[PDB]
RNA sequence: GUGGGAGAGGGUGGUGGAAUUCCCGGAGUAGCGGUGAAAUGCGCAGAUACCGGGAGGAACGCCGAUGGCGAAGGCAGCCACCUGGUCCACCCGUGACGCUGAGGCGCGAAAGCGUGGGGAGCAAACCGGAUUAGAUACCCGGGUAGUCCACGCCCUAAACGAUGCGCGCUAGGUCUCUGGGUCUCCUGGGGGCCGAAGCUAACGCGUUAAGCGCGCCGCCUGGGGAGUACGGCCGCAAGGC
């Protein structure tokens, strides 16, 4: 297992009962491809810099992992295939390097 | 005339989440700045370039932006 | 790829005795283990030539140990082999 | 018969040639002038002149649409890409904004060999 | 061995934006393109310039360097996985286990061959346009193989530092990449520039030798004829040695 973050973004316009549902299907997908879950950061409506979706912008979310560095791959084509996820991207975890620091 | 990492914080390059320090790196156009005016170091440099074209993907910073007068 | 205790767990089987970090049966262990290994990567992703360079060097390196150690103390060669199923 | 009086003054200049296009705030374009359409013809249409009684005639065909104030966006190099501009200027529209848009590729495509 | 690094080293999957082309839609006319100037070409079946949407291939701007990595060929979007090399510190383990390497085996830019795909841009061949002694070569407009991918061949090159690999020794200075230190600096590996000694026909090289030495491999022995012929070997061929 290494540790992740993975960043999902979504289309903003979604009522509650959408955005607690595609939420919680995320939570399945990780939960259910090996993904243990360390911390959760959900930054929610930002403004994109460059249209994504031809929305102006986005319903960001991060969520820090520790996984079966096997399965990182497909926890991604998972993640992606539903519709309104507008951007998925893992990332591996490195310490914070600060220079001017 | 003067240099970036002068005039800021003390703070993460390897953040990509973290736009409000990483556009001070960038042109009016979309250009990731020259050491000349980062004030970088080599290192410093290429990890600077990664968390920027991370954080373009992510919709966070522009890939392109358009020159203003001129 | 290969890890901390994983890599121990050999050390362990084949030091000559505690603490041996070094000598001819570590390495050769150590070494064909990182082999296996690797020939396993190398018979699928069989495009990638690079890596294989790598194993030919490593191949060599254990073939040049054996030697030695077969040179020196064949009884303890013998050993290394019935091991690890070599040559 | 339109009603427009804010918009776009797109002008796109090329070594050869000079176009000017004028349009609505959304940038469905309203009239337009290029070297050949004031008189010129040959190498000449590539002149800042040219540029100038383009940026011009089709400033003057805004006039007529009813045209007052214009957010310049400009494309492209060349000679007089500047007199498109300075036309535009004094052009009796006034002039809100300009823009450099002209695109270039992120690195695509073979160019031709004039070009490499 | 332990602990740390830097990196376009390699393989596989996935994905991002700009641009070009094309398709649909809106607005909108009389040209556009292109040259030294032209013409072919495209355009009233509505082009160009402009806005929105779609399709598809290929390449990755800025960062980028006079930078990095690789044994060489070579390698530049981002992410993930799968791997190779290599540097440093600690001075821990083995105890000469070393160097080179005919033959072998592997890799080997581009172009080229085979079979399948793919095909936006460019583009040998080719089809056209003005230059104007004249193209039929330089310029302009089309354009097929090919460039792209999979598997399999080909094995060449200014494959270049025109400088075989290893090691020891012989002033410094300066810019730099990347480690460690007690961090006006010093110490270890890379990349550059001047330059002791020395070398060199000269040019130049000079701790990244072309200096001083030892080991090992490859190679050389006027020019034309000729990388030809003959013979073998390899190759589907082209052709290679
Ligand atoms: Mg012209
Ligand atoms: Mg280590
Ligand atoms: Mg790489
Ligand atoms: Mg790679
Ligand atoms: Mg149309
Ligand atoms: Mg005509
Ligand atoms: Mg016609
Ligand atoms: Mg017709
Ligand atoms: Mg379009
Ligand atoms: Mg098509
Ligand atoms: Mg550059
Ligand atoms: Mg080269
Ligand atoms: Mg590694
Ligand atoms: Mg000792
Ligand atoms: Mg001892
Ligand atoms: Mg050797
Ligand atoms: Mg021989
Ligand atoms: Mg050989
Ligand atoms: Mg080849
Ligand atoms: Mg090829
Ligand atoms: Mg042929
Ligand atoms: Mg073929
Ligand atoms: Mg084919
Ligand atoms: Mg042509
Ligand atoms: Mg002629
Ligand atoms: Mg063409
Ligand atoms: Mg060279
Ligand atoms: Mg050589
Ligand atoms: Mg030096
Ligand atoms: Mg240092
Ligand atoms: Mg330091
Ligand atoms: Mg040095
Ligand atoms: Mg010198
Ligand atoms: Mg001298
Ligand atoms: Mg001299
Ligand atoms: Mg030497
Ligand atoms: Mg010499
Ligand atoms: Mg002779
Ligand atoms: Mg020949
Ligand atoms: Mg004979
Ligand atoms: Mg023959
Ligand atoms: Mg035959
Ligand atoms: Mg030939």
């Amino acid at each position: 297992m290494r540790r992740y973050e993975v960043n999902i973004v979504l289309n903003p316009n979604l009522d509650q009962s959408q955005l607690a549902l595609e939420k919680e299907i995320i939570q399945r997908a990780l939960e259910n491809y090996g993904a243990r879950v360390e911390k959760v950061e959900e930054l929610g409506l930002r403004r994109l810099a460059y249209p994504i979706a031809k929305d102006p912008q986005g319903y960001f979310l991060w969520y820090q992992v520790e996984m079966p560095e096997d399965r990182v791959n497909d926890l991604a084509r998972e993640l992606r295939i539903r519709d309104n996820v507008r951007r998925v991207m893992v990332v591996k975890s490195q310490e914070p390097f600060l220079a001017n620091a | 005339k003067a240099k970036v990492k002068a005039t800021l914080g003390e703070f993460d390059l390897r953040d990509y989440r973290n736009v409000e320090v990483l556009k001070r790196f960038l042109s009016e156009t979309g250009k990731i700045l020259p050491r000349r005016r980062t004030g970088l170091s080599a290192k410093e440099q290429r990890i600077l370039a990664k968390t920027i074209k991370r954080a373009r993907i992510l919709g966070l910073l522009p890939f392109t932006e358009k020159l203003v007068r001129k | 790829p290969i890890t901390k205790e994983e890599k121990q767990k050999v050390i362990q089987e084949f030091a000559r005795f505690p603490g041996d970090t070094g000598s001819t049966e570590v390495q050769v262990a150590l070494l064909t283990l990182r082999i296996n290994r690797l020939s396993e990567h190398l018979k699928v992703h069989k495009k990638d030539h690079h890596s294989h360079r790598g194993l030919l060097m490593m191949v060599g390196q254990r073939r040049r140990l054996l030697r030695y150690l077969q040179r020196e103390d064949p009884e303890r060669y013998r050993a290394l082999i019935e091991k690890l199923g070599i040559r | 018969k339109r009603q427009v009086a804010s918009g776009r003054a797109y002008i796109h200049a090329s070594y050869n040639n000079t176009i000017v296009t004028i349009t609505d705030p959304d940038g469905n374009p309203i009239t337009w002038s290029s070297g050949g359409v004031i008189g010129y013809k040959g190498s000449r249409k590539g002149t800042p002149y040219a540029a100038q009684l383009a940026a011009l005639d089709a400033a003057k065909k805004a006039m007529a649409y009813g045209m007052q104030s214009v957010d310049v966006i400009v494309r492209g190099t060349g000679a007089g890409r500047e007199q498109a501009i300075r036309a535009l200027q004094a052009s009796g529209l006034q002039v809100k904004s300009i823009v450099d848009d002209t695109p270039v590729p992120h690195n695509g495509c073979r160019p031709k060999k004039k070009f490499r």
